[PDB]
Protein backbone atom coordinates (compact mmCIF):
# COMPACT_ATOMS: atom_id res chain seq x y z
CA UNK A 1 0.00 0.00 0.00
CA UNK A 2 0.97 3.70 -0.43
CA UNK A 3 1.37 4.92 3.40
CA UNK A 4 3.75 7.45 3.87
CA UNK A 5 5.91 7.78 7.20
CA UNK A 6 8.51 10.59 7.81
CA UNK A 7 10.69 11.56 11.18
CA UNK A 8 13.86 12.45 10.08
CA UNK A 9 16.16 14.21 12.26
CA UNK A 10 13.10 16.11 14.32
CA UNK A 11 13.71 19.35 15.87
CA UNK A 12 16.70 20.67 14.86
CA UNK A 13 19.00 23.97 14.97
CA UNK A 14 19.46 26.79 12.66
CA UNK A 15 21.66 27.68 9.90
CA UNK A 16 22.43 23.83 9.41
CA UNK A 17 21.78 21.74 6.64
CA UNK A 18 18.82 19.44 8.33
CA UNK A 19 18.25 15.64 6.21
CA UNK A 20 14.44 15.00 6.66
CA UNK A 21 13.96 10.83 5.90
CA UNK A 22 11.01 9.56 4.56
CA UNK A 23 9.45 6.19 4.44
CA UNK A 24 6.28 4.22 2.33
CA UNK A 25 4.41 1.00 2.98
CA UNK A 26 5.38 -0.69 0.13
CA UNK A 27 3.84 1.47 -2.36
CA UNK A 28 7.09 1.54 -4.57
CA UNK A 29 6.98 4.61 -7.05
CA UNK A 30 7.94 3.34 -9.78
CA UNK A 31 5.84 5.27 -12.15
CA UNK A 32 4.49 8.03 -9.46
CA UNK A 33 6.46 11.17 -8.11
CA UNK A 34 6.57 12.12 -4.65
CA UNK A 35 6.66 15.26 -3.05
CA UNK A 36 7.45 17.42 0.11
CA UNK A 37 4.92 19.79 1.84
CA UNK A 38 5.12 22.56 4.74
CA UNK A 39 2.16 22.97 7.26
CA UNK A 40 2.67 26.08 8.86
CA UNK A 41 1.29 25.89 12.57
CA UNK A 42 -2.26 26.69 12.40
CA UNK A 43 -3.06 28.90 8.65
CA UNK A 44 -1.56 28.21 5.61
CA UNK A 45 0.70 25.72 4.14
CA UNK A 46 3.43 25.97 1.57
CA UNK A 47 4.62 23.71 -1.04
CA UNK A 48 7.87 21.96 -1.42
CA UNK A 49 9.58 20.86 -4.45
CA UNK A 50 8.38 17.57 -5.98
CA UNK A 51 10.63 14.77 -6.87
CA UNK A 52 10.46 12.70 -10.67
CA UNK A 53 10.10 9.12 -9.22
CA UNK A 54 10.57 7.76 -12.22
CA UNK A 55 13.53 9.97 -13.53
CA UNK A 56 16.48 11.28 -11.25
CA UNK A 57 15.17 15.04 -12.19
CA UNK A 58 14.41 17.35 -9.42
CA UNK A 59 12.00 20.49 -8.94
CA UNK A 60 12.39 22.68 -6.65
CA UNK A 61 10.82 25.57 -4.63
CA UNK A 62 11.32 28.37 -6.95
CA UNK A 63 12.12 30.86 -3.69
CA UNK A 64 14.07 27.55 -2.53
CA UNK A 65 15.63 26.99 -5.88
CA UNK A 66 18.62 25.62 -4.69
CA UNK A 67 18.12 24.62 -1.09
CA UNK A 68 16.36 21.12 -2.04
CA UNK A 69 18.06 17.99 -2.84
CA UNK A 70 16.98 14.48 -2.52
CA UNK A 71 18.32 11.26 -2.79
CA UNK A 72 17.38 8.60 -4.86
CA UNK A 73 17.97 5.25 -6.07
CA UNK A 74 16.49 1.49 -7.18
CA UNK A 75 14.46 1.21 -4.36
CA UNK A 76 11.11 3.64 -4.18
CA UNK A 77 10.50 3.29 -0.63
CA UNK A 78 13.72 5.79 0.39
CA UNK A 79 13.05 8.46 -0.32
CA UNK A 80 15.77 11.64 1.91
CA UNK A 81 15.85 14.98 1.64
CA UNK A 82 18.81 17.46 1.94
CA UNK A 83 17.28 20.71 2.70
CA UNK A 84 20.17 23.34 3.32
CA UNK A 85 19.94 26.92 5.32
CA UNK A 86 17.20 26.33 7.52
CA UNK A 87 15.42 29.16 8.39
CA UNK A 88 12.80 30.49 11.20
CA UNK A 89 9.54 29.66 9.25
CA UNK A 90 10.83 26.15 8.77
CA UNK A 91 9.09 25.24 12.06
CA UNK A 92 6.36 23.70 10.85
CA UNK A 93 4.75 20.05 10.47
CA UNK A 94 6.53 18.15 7.22
CA UNK A 95 4.48 15.76 4.87
CA UNK A 96 5.17 13.01 2.45
CA UNK A 97 2.64 12.90 -1.07
CA UNK A 98 2.62 10.76 -3.67
CA UNK A 99 1.30 11.18 -7.18
CA UNK A 100 -1.24 10.13 -8.91
CA UNK A 101 -0.04 7.42 -11.90
CA UNK A 102 -2.83 7.07 -13.88
CA UNK A 103 -6.74 8.42 -13.55
CA UNK A 104 -9.44 8.88 -16.15
CA UNK A 105 -9.39 12.62 -16.17
CA UNK A 106 -5.86 12.74 -17.10
CA UNK A 107 -2.27 10.80 -15.96
CA UNK A 108 0.07 13.31 -13.75
CA UNK A 109 -2.52 15.58 -12.24
CA UNK A 110 -1.30 16.74 -8.69
CA UNK A 111 -3.89 16.33 -6.55
CA UNK A 112 -1.94 14.46 -3.58
CA UNK A 113 -4.18 11.24 -2.28
CA UNK A 114 -1.56 9.26 -0.56
CA UNK A 115 0.47 11.19 2.89
CA UNK A 116 2.26 10.25 5.69
CA UNK A 117 2.05 10.86 9.49
CA UNK A 118 3.60 14.03 9.58
CA UNK A 119 5.58 15.69 12.33
CA UNK A 120 6.19 18.87 13.55
CA UNK A 121 9.84 19.97 12.69
CA UNK A 122 11.04 23.27 14.30
CA UNK A 123 14.19 25.78 14.33
CA UNK A 124 14.24 26.18 17.88
CA UNK A 125 17.53 28.27 18.11
CA UNK A 126 18.37 26.63 21.09
CA UNK A 127 17.83 23.77 23.30
CA UNK A 128 17.54 25.70 26.54
CA UNK A 129 16.68 22.52 29.05
CA UNK A 130 13.13 22.51 29.95
CA UNK A 131 10.22 24.75 32.03
CA UNK A 132 9.56 26.42 35.26
CA UNK A 133 6.01 27.08 37.05
CA UNK A 134 4.42 30.03 38.48
CA UNK A 135 1.13 29.98 40.25
CA UNK A 136 -1.72 32.33 39.89
CA UNK A 137 -3.39 32.88 43.29
CA UNK A 138 -6.41 34.91 42.78
CA UNK A 139 -7.34 38.50 44.83
CA UNK A 140 -9.92 36.88 46.51
CA UNK A 141 -11.22 33.37 48.28
CA UNK A 142 -16.74 42.74 38.46
CA UNK A 143 -17.12 38.74 38.79
CA UNK A 144 -17.05 36.64 42.36
CA UNK A 145 -15.24 33.98 40.71
CA UNK A 146 -11.08 33.37 41.80
CA UNK A 147 -9.63 31.26 39.25
CA UNK A 148 -6.18 29.99 40.23
CA UNK A 149 -3.44 28.36 37.42
CA UNK A 150 0.22 28.06 36.32
CA UNK A 151 2.82 29.46 34.25
CA UNK A 152 4.79 27.25 32.32
CA UNK A 153 7.88 29.29 30.40
CA UNK A 154 10.70 27.74 28.62
CA UNK A 155 9.61 24.33 27.59
CA UNK A 156 11.88 21.77 25.36
CA UNK A 157 11.55 19.69 23.17
CA UNK A 158 8.15 20.21 21.85
CA UNK A 159 5.90 18.74 22.99
CA UNK A 160 6.15 18.08 26.90
CA UNK A 161 3.11 16.33 28.98
CA UNK A 162 1.10 17.90 30.83
CA UNK A 163 -1.74 16.72 32.85
CA UNK A 164 -3.71 17.99 36.42
CA UNK A 165 -4.19 16.03 39.96
CA UNK A 166 -2.21 12.87 38.93
CA UNK A 167 -4.76 12.74 36.06
CA UNK A 168 -7.74 12.25 38.34
CA UNK A 169 -8.89 15.57 36.30
CA UNK A 170 -12.18 16.99 38.06
CA UNK A 171 -14.07 19.28 35.96
CA UNK A 172 -13.62 20.98 32.42
CA UNK A 173 -9.70 21.27 32.98
CA UNK A 174 -7.48 22.27 29.77
CA UNK A 175 -4.38 23.44 28.51
CA UNK A 176 -3.02 26.43 25.99
CA UNK A 177 -2.06 25.99 22.80
CA UNK A 178 1.68 25.69 21.90
CA UNK A 179 3.30 29.06 21.42
CA UNK A 180 6.31 29.78 20.49
CA UNK A 181 9.10 33.00 21.58
CA UNK A 182 11.20 34.79 19.52
CA UNK A 183 14.31 33.54 20.67
CA UNK A 184 13.52 30.11 20.05
CA UNK A 185 12.25 28.55 23.61
CA UNK A 186 8.69 27.03 23.95
CA UNK A 187 6.26 28.65 26.64
CA UNK A 188 2.85 28.11 27.77
CA UNK A 189 0.90 29.14 30.70
CA UNK A 190 -0.90 26.21 31.93
CA UNK A 191 -4.48 28.08 33.74
CA UNK A 192 -7.66 25.68 34.05
CA UNK A 193 -10.91 26.87 33.63
CA UNK A 194 -12.83 28.04 37.09
CA UNK A 195 -16.66 27.55 37.72
CA UNK A 196 -18.14 31.02 39.76
CA UNK A 197 -19.78 28.16 42.13
CA UNK A 198 -17.46 26.43 44.19
CA UNK A 199 -14.76 28.66 45.54
CA UNK A 200 -12.48 28.29 48.40
CA UNK A 201 -12.78 24.20 48.30
CA UNK A 202 -11.98 23.60 44.97
CA UNK A 203 -7.93 22.61 44.12
CA UNK A 204 -6.07 22.13 40.72
CA UNK A 205 -2.21 21.22 40.99
CA UNK A 206 -0.43 21.44 38.02
CA UNK A 207 0.99 17.94 36.90
CA UNK A 208 4.11 19.13 34.43
CA UNK A 209 4.83 15.43 33.57
CA UNK A 210 7.97 16.54 31.60
CA UNK A 211 10.00 13.36 30.78
CA UNK A 212 13.22 13.63 32.70
CA UNK A 213 12.13 15.63 35.55
CA UNK A 214 7.73 14.55 35.90
CA UNK A 215 7.61 17.25 38.89
CA UNK A 216 3.88 17.74 40.32
CA UNK A 217 4.56 21.57 42.18
CA UNK A 218 1.46 21.82 44.21
CA UNK A 219 -0.40 25.50 42.71
CA UNK A 220 -3.97 25.89 45.22
CA UNK A 221 -5.93 29.44 45.78
CA UNK A 222 -5.92 31.49 48.41
CA UNK A 223 -6.68 35.20 48.95
CA UNK A 224 -4.04 38.11 47.65
CA UNK A 225 -6.27 41.04 48.56
CA UNK B 1 -30.98 6.31 -20.81
CA UNK B 2 -34.52 5.34 -21.39
CA UNK B 3 -34.57 1.47 -21.28
CA UNK B 4 -37.59 0.98 -23.35
CA UNK B 5 -36.13 3.83 -26.28
CA UNK B 6 -39.80 3.13 -27.76
CA UNK B 7 -38.01 0.48 -29.30
CA UNK B 8 -40.87 -0.84 -32.59
CA UNK B 9 -37.74 -2.31 -34.51
CA UNK B 10 -35.78 -4.02 -31.80
CA UNK B 11 -33.32 -4.34 -34.10
CA UNK B 12 -30.37 -3.73 -31.45
CA UNK B 13 -28.04 -0.69 -30.11
CA UNK B 14 -24.73 0.71 -30.84
CA UNK B 15 -23.07 -0.60 -27.90
CA UNK B 16 -20.16 -3.41 -28.55
CA UNK B 17 -20.15 -1.00 -32.18
CA UNK B 18 -18.25 1.81 -30.93
CA UNK B 19 -15.24 2.17 -29.18
CA UNK B 20 -14.87 4.98 -26.93
CA UNK B 21 -11.51 6.35 -27.33
CA UNK B 22 -8.88 8.78 -25.46
CA UNK B 23 -5.31 9.98 -26.79
CA UNK B 24 -2.85 12.12 -24.83
CA UNK B 25 -2.57 15.62 -25.43
CA UNK B 26 1.10 17.73 -24.31
CA UNK B 27 0.91 19.86 -21.53
CA UNK B 28 3.31 22.63 -19.55
CA UNK B 29 4.56 20.11 -17.00
CA UNK B 30 7.14 17.78 -17.22
CA UNK B 31 5.23 14.55 -17.98
CA UNK B 32 1.61 15.08 -17.59
CA UNK B 33 -0.77 14.35 -20.22
CA UNK B 34 -4.23 15.09 -20.32
CA UNK B 35 -7.62 12.65 -22.18
CA UNK B 36 -9.16 14.62 -25.22
CA UNK B 37 -12.24 12.01 -25.22
CA UNK B 38 -14.03 10.83 -28.33
CA UNK B 39 -16.28 8.38 -29.91
CA UNK B 40 -15.49 6.68 -32.92
CA UNK B 41 -16.87 3.20 -35.14
CA UNK B 42 -15.36 0.23 -35.03
CA UNK B 43 -14.89 0.66 -38.73
CA UNK B 44 -12.35 3.14 -38.43
CA UNK B 45 -10.28 1.90 -35.72
CA UNK B 46 -7.52 -1.40 -35.62
CA UNK B 47 -4.89 -2.50 -33.46
CA UNK B 48 -1.78 -3.57 -34.13
CA UNK B 49 0.50 -4.56 -30.97
CA UNK B 50 0.61 -3.66 -27.65
CA UNK B 51 -3.14 -4.84 -26.61
CA UNK B 52 -5.64 -1.85 -25.63
CA UNK B 53 -4.33 1.06 -28.26
CA UNK C 1 2.60 32.00 -9.11
CA UNK C 2 -0.98 31.06 -8.23
CA UNK C 3 -2.27 32.93 -4.76
CA UNK C 4 -5.53 31.29 -3.65
CA UNK C 5 -7.51 33.48 -1.39
CA UNK C 6 -10.12 31.41 -0.92
CA UNK C 7 -12.56 33.81 0.57
CA UNK C 8 -14.55 34.11 3.39
CA UNK C 9 -11.36 33.19 5.86
CA UNK C 10 -13.88 31.63 8.79
CA UNK C 11 -17.67 30.68 9.17
CA UNK C 12 -19.34 28.81 11.85
CA UNK C 13 -21.77 26.50 11.52
CA UNK C 14 -23.94 23.89 13.12
CA UNK C 15 -25.03 20.24 11.32
CA UNK C 16 -26.64 20.13 7.88
CA UNK C 17 -26.02 23.51 7.14
CA UNK C 18 -26.01 25.55 3.34
CA UNK C 19 -22.47 27.09 4.21
CA UNK C 20 -20.14 27.38 1.20
CA UNK C 21 -16.50 28.26 0.33
CA UNK C 22 -15.44 30.18 -2.92
CA UNK C 23 -11.82 29.68 -3.63
CA UNK C 24 -10.35 33.31 -5.17
CA UNK C 25 -7.93 32.60 -8.12
CA UNK C 26 -5.34 35.16 -8.62
CA UNK C 27 -5.58 34.37 -12.17
CA UNK C 28 -7.80 31.90 -14.41
CA UNK C 29 -6.49 28.07 -14.36
CA UNK C 30 -9.30 26.76 -16.05
CA UNK C 31 -10.88 23.16 -14.44
CA UNK C 32 -7.02 22.14 -12.89
CA UNK C 33 -8.26 22.38 -8.66
CA UNK C 34 -7.92 19.74 -5.90
CA UNK C 35 -9.59 19.91 -2.39
CA UNK C 36 -8.40 18.63 1.13
CA UNK C 37 -9.95 17.86 4.19
CA UNK C 38 -7.21 18.84 7.05
CA UNK C 39 -9.31 16.89 9.93
CA UNK C 40 -7.35 18.43 13.26
CA UNK C 41 -4.13 15.74 14.29
CA UNK C 42 -4.34 14.43 10.82
CA UNK C 43 -3.25 14.85 7.34
CA UNK C 44 -5.06 16.28 4.65
CA UNK C 45 -7.26 14.21 2.22
CA UNK C 46 -8.70 14.36 -1.29
CA UNK C 47 -11.96 15.72 -1.40
CA UNK C 48 -12.80 17.32 -4.61
CA UNK C 49 -10.16 16.45 -7.38
CA UNK C 50 -10.62 17.89 -10.99
CA UNK C 51 -12.93 20.44 -9.35
CA UNK C 52 -16.13 18.59 -9.73
CA UNK C 53 -15.42 14.97 -9.70
CA UNK C 54 -16.36 13.92 -6.03
CA UNK C 55 -13.57 11.55 -4.56
CA UNK C 56 -14.33 8.04 -4.38
CA UNK C 57 -15.23 6.83 -0.44
CA UNK C 58 -16.41 10.43 0.57
CA UNK C 59 -20.93 10.33 -0.45
CA UNK C 60 -21.83 12.99 -2.59
CA UNK C 61 -22.82 15.34 0.32
CA UNK C 62 -20.25 17.54 -1.25
CA UNK C 63 -21.82 19.74 -3.46
CA UNK C 64 -18.74 21.06 -5.92
CA UNK C 65 -18.07 22.49 -8.80
CA UNK C 66 -17.11 25.57 -10.79
CA UNK C 67 -14.55 26.75 -13.58
CA UNK C 68 -12.81 29.49 -14.40
CA UNK C 69 -11.16 31.48 -11.52
CA UNK C 70 -14.26 30.73 -8.95
CA UNK C 71 -14.97 27.47 -7.23
CA UNK C 72 -17.83 26.69 -4.62
CA UNK C 73 -17.68 23.88 -2.33
CA UNK C 74 -21.02 23.53 -0.56
CA UNK C 75 -21.60 21.09 2.14
CA UNK C 76 -25.25 19.72 2.32
CA UNK C 77 -24.86 17.00 5.38
CA UNK C 78 -22.03 18.74 7.93
CA UNK C 79 -21.15 16.35 10.05
CA UNK C 80 -18.92 16.36 13.36
CA UNK C 81 -15.65 15.12 11.51
CA UNK C 82 -16.16 16.97 8.42
CA UNK C 83 -15.56 20.21 11.38
CA UNK C 84 -12.17 21.56 9.79
CA UNK C 85 -10.37 23.42 7.46
CA UNK C 86 -10.49 23.07 3.80
CA UNK C 87 -7.63 23.84 1.37
CA UNK C 88 -8.20 24.25 -2.36
CA UNK C 89 -5.20 23.52 -4.34
CA UNK C 90 -4.44 24.85 -7.99
CA UNK C 91 -2.13 22.78 -10.33
CA UNK C 92 -2.23 24.31 -13.40
CA UNK C 93 1.01 25.76 -13.00
CA UNK C 94 3.99 25.66 -11.26
CA UNK C 95 4.47 26.53 -8.22
CA UNK C 96 1.68 24.73 -6.72
CA UNK C 97 0.08 26.94 -3.95
CA UNK C 98 -2.47 25.93 -1.56
CA UNK C 99 -5.94 27.65 0.31
CA UNK C 100 -5.73 30.43 2.36
CA UNK C 101 -7.36 28.71 5.01
CA UNK C 102 -10.89 28.61 5.38
CA UNK C 103 -11.39 26.88 9.50
CA UNK C 104 -15.54 25.84 9.86
CA UNK C 105 -16.68 26.02 13.29
CA UNK C 106 -19.57 24.53 15.39
CA UNK C 107 -22.39 27.12 15.72
CA UNK C 108 -23.83 25.86 19.55
CA UNK C 109 -22.44 26.07 23.10
CA UNK C 110 -23.03 29.91 23.41
CA UNK C 111 -21.33 29.92 27.00
CA UNK C 112 -20.99 33.18 28.69
CA UNK C 113 -17.12 34.44 30.58
CA UNK C 114 -16.09 35.19 34.03
CA UNK C 115 -13.03 37.59 34.40
CA UNK C 116 -10.98 38.32 37.56
CA UNK C 117 -7.96 39.70 38.82
CA UNK C 118 -5.08 37.61 40.28
CA UNK C 119 -2.10 39.21 41.55
CA UNK C 120 1.06 37.20 41.33
CA UNK C 121 2.48 34.78 44.16
CA UNK C 122 5.55 34.32 45.83
CA UNK C 123 7.08 32.24 42.93
CA UNK C 124 6.84 35.11 40.22
CA UNK C 125 7.79 38.50 42.67
CA UNK C 126 11.38 36.14 43.53
CA UNK C 127 11.76 35.45 39.64
CA UNK C 128 12.53 37.91 37.15
CA UNK C 129 8.99 38.24 35.77
CA UNK C 130 5.80 38.38 37.40
CA UNK C 131 2.21 37.76 35.34
CA UNK C 132 -1.23 39.69 35.67
CA UNK C 133 -4.47 37.49 34.53
CA UNK C 134 -7.73 38.38 33.46
CA UNK C 135 -8.89 34.77 32.86
CA UNK C 136 -11.33 34.40 29.99
CA UNK C 137 -13.88 30.65 30.87
CA UNK C 138 -16.16 29.35 28.43
CA UNK C 139 -16.96 32.12 26.45
CA UNK C 140 -17.69 32.08 22.51
CA UNK C 141 -16.82 33.47 19.37
CA UNK C 142 -12.75 34.16 19.21
CA UNK C 143 -13.07 37.79 19.33
CA UNK C 144 -11.69 38.23 22.71
CA UNK C 145 -10.11 41.52 22.42
CA UNK C 146 -8.65 42.29 25.35
CA UNK C 147 -7.22 45.67 25.77
CA UNK C 148 -4.22 46.94 28.16
CA UNK C 149 -3.44 49.87 29.93
CA UNK C 150 0.07 50.23 31.41
CA UNK C 151 1.48 53.94 31.38
CA UNK C 152 -1.14 55.37 28.75
CA UNK C 153 0.22 52.12 26.48
CA UNK C 154 -0.40 48.55 25.32
CA UNK C 155 2.47 45.88 24.57
CA UNK C 156 2.27 42.89 23.19
CA UNK C 157 4.60 39.59 23.27
CA UNK C 158 4.24 39.62 26.96
CA UNK C 159 0.53 39.47 26.51
CA UNK C 160 0.92 35.82 26.08
CA UNK C 161 -2.48 35.70 24.14
CA UNK C 162 -3.72 32.00 22.48
CA UNK C 163 -7.44 30.53 22.67
CA UNK C 164 -7.73 27.49 22.58
CA UNK C 165 -9.29 25.39 19.57
CA UNK C 166 -12.91 24.33 19.99
CA UNK C 167 -13.44 21.90 22.54
CA UNK C 168 -16.13 18.80 22.48
CA UNK C 169 -17.30 18.38 25.84
CA UNK C 170 -17.66 21.96 26.13
CA UNK C 171 -17.57 23.08 22.80
CA UNK C 172 -16.34 26.62 23.58
CA UNK C 173 -13.60 29.00 23.98
CA UNK C 174 -11.04 29.53 26.80
CA UNK C 175 -8.68 32.06 27.24
CA UNK C 176 -6.29 33.83 29.42
CA UNK C 177 -5.12 37.16 30.19
CA UNK C 178 -1.45 36.45 31.03
CA UNK C 179 0.99 39.40 31.09
CA UNK C 180 5.06 38.07 31.64
CA UNK C 181 6.23 41.09 32.55
CA UNK C 182 9.53 41.77 34.53
CA UNK C 183 9.52 44.12 37.87
CA UNK C 184 11.31 46.55 36.03
CA UNK C 185 8.16 47.90 34.51
CA UNK C 186 5.39 45.06 35.96
CA UNK C 187 6.29 46.53 39.56
CA UNK C 188 6.52 50.12 38.41
CA UNK C 189 3.21 50.62 36.90
CA UNK C 190 1.38 50.32 40.23
CA UNK C 191 -2.36 49.99 39.15
CA UNK C 192 -2.93 47.62 36.10
CA UNK C 193 -6.52 47.58 34.23
CA UNK C 194 -7.72 44.75 31.59
CA UNK C 195 -10.77 46.06 29.27
CA UNK C 196 -12.59 43.35 27.78
CA UNK C 197 -16.00 42.91 25.87
CA UNK C 198 -17.65 39.95 23.93
CA UNK C 199 -20.81 39.80 22.68
CA UNK C 200 -21.35 36.36 24.29
CA UNK C 201 -21.07 38.26 27.48
CA UNK C 202 -24.80 40.23 28.04
CA UNK C 203 -22.70 42.84 30.36
CA UNK C 204 -18.85 42.99 29.33
CA UNK C 205 -17.01 44.13 32.74
CA UNK C 206 -13.48 45.63 32.94
CA UNK C 207 -11.61 44.83 35.58
CA UNK C 208 -8.87 46.71 37.47
CA UNK C 209 -5.47 44.92 39.23
CA UNK C 210 -3.95 46.15 42.21
CA UNK C 211 -0.20 45.97 42.89
CA UNK C 212 0.69 43.01 44.96
CA UNK C 213 -0.52 43.75 48.65
CA UNK C 214 -2.69 46.66 47.47
CA UNK D 1 21.83 57.36 -27.95
CA UNK D 2 22.87 60.81 -27.81
CA UNK D 3 21.30 63.31 -25.95
CA UNK D 4 19.17 65.39 -28.45
CA UNK D 5 18.69 63.25 -30.69
CA UNK D 6 17.23 66.37 -32.45
CA UNK D 7 13.71 65.85 -30.91
CA UNK D 8 11.70 67.59 -33.76
CA UNK D 9 8.53 66.24 -32.39
CA UNK D 10 8.97 65.82 -28.80
CA UNK D 11 6.35 63.08 -28.66
CA UNK D 12 8.47 60.05 -27.44
CA UNK D 13 10.35 56.73 -28.66
CA UNK D 14 9.73 53.52 -29.17
CA UNK D 15 10.55 52.26 -25.26
CA UNK D 16 6.85 50.91 -24.08
CA UNK D 17 6.22 50.06 -27.91
CA UNK D 18 9.11 47.46 -28.77
CA UNK D 19 9.33 44.33 -26.90
CA UNK D 20 12.45 41.96 -26.29
CA UNK D 21 11.31 38.07 -27.33
CA UNK D 22 13.97 35.41 -26.55
CA UNK D 23 12.41 32.82 -27.80
CA UNK D 24 13.57 29.18 -28.86
CA UNK D 25 13.09 27.46 -32.10
CA UNK D 26 14.88 25.20 -34.37
CA UNK D 27 17.02 25.32 -37.08
CA UNK D 28 16.96 23.55 -40.11
CA UNK D 29 18.20 20.80 -38.85
CA UNK D 30 14.90 19.07 -36.98
CA UNK D 31 16.53 18.11 -34.12
CA UNK D 32 18.33 21.45 -32.65
CA UNK D 33 17.17 24.10 -30.92
CA UNK D 34 18.70 27.57 -30.48
CA UNK D 35 17.32 30.65 -28.05
CA UNK D 36 16.62 33.29 -30.97
CA UNK D 37 16.26 36.87 -29.35
CA UNK D 38 14.26 39.20 -31.76
CA UNK D 39 12.46 42.65 -31.38
CA UNK D 40 8.31 42.98 -32.12
CA UNK D 41 6.20 45.93 -31.51
CA UNK D 42 3.38 45.46 -28.94
CA UNK D 43 0.90 45.77 -31.70
CA UNK D 44 1.82 42.21 -33.13
CA UNK D 45 1.95 40.34 -29.64
CA UNK D 46 -1.08 39.03 -27.39
CA UNK D 47 -0.56 38.01 -23.62
CA UNK D 48 -1.85 34.65 -22.99
CA UNK D 49 -1.97 33.00 -19.38
CA UNK D 50 0.76 32.46 -17.42
CA UNK D 51 1.12 36.27 -17.16
CA UNK D 52 4.95 36.42 -17.70
CA UNK D 53 5.31 35.37 -21.40
C1 LIG E 1 14.66 26.36 -25.82
O1 LIG E 1 15.71 27.00 -25.08
C2 LIG E 1 15.33 27.40 -23.76
C3 LIG E 1 16.50 28.15 -23.17
O2 LIG E 1 17.29 27.31 -22.35
C4 LIG E 1 14.94 26.17 -22.95
O3 LIG E 1 14.50 26.58 -21.66
C5 LIG E 1 13.84 25.40 -23.65
O4 LIG E 1 13.57 24.18 -22.96
C6 LIG E 1 14.24 25.08 -25.09
N1 LIG E 1 13.15 24.42 -25.79
C7 LIG E 1 13.19 23.15 -26.19
C8 LIG E 1 14.45 22.40 -25.88
O5 LIG E 1 12.26 22.62 -26.78
O1 LIG F 1 10.81 6.05 -20.18
C1 LIG F 1 12.18 5.74 -20.37
C2 LIG F 1 12.87 5.79 -19.03
O2 LIG F 1 12.20 4.85 -18.17
C3 LIG F 1 12.66 4.83 -16.85
C4 LIG F 1 14.16 4.55 -16.72
O3 LIG F 1 14.47 3.21 -17.11
C5 LIG F 1 14.96 5.45 -17.68
O4 LIG F 1 16.33 5.09 -17.72
C6 LIG F 1 14.36 5.42 -19.09
O5 LIG F 1 15.03 6.36 -19.92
Amino acid sequence: QIHLQESGPGLVRPSETLSLTCDVSGGAFNDAYCSWIRRLPGGSLEWIGRISGRDGYVESNPSLTGRVTMSIDATWKKIVLRLTSVTASDTATYFCAGETPEDDFGYYQPYFKSWGQGLLVTVSSASTKGPSVFPLAPSSKSGGTAALGCLVKDYFPEPVTVSWNSGALTSGVHTFPAVLQSSGLYSLSSVVTVPSSSLGTQTYICNVNHKPSNTKVDKKVEPKS
Amino acid sequence: NVNYTNNFPNIGNITDEVRNCSFNVTTEIRDKKQKVYALFYKLDIVQMENKNS
Amino acid sequence: DIQLIQSPSSVSASVGDRVTITCRSTQAIGTDLAWYQATPGTAPKLLIYHSFARHEGVPSRFSAGGSGSEFSLTITGLQPEDFATFFCQHYKRLPLTFGGGTKVEVKRTVAAPSVFIFPPSDEQLKSGTASVVCLLNNFYPREAKVQWKVDNALQSGNSQESVTEQDSKDSTYSLSSTLTLSKADYEKHKVYACEVTHQGLSSPVTKSFNRGEC
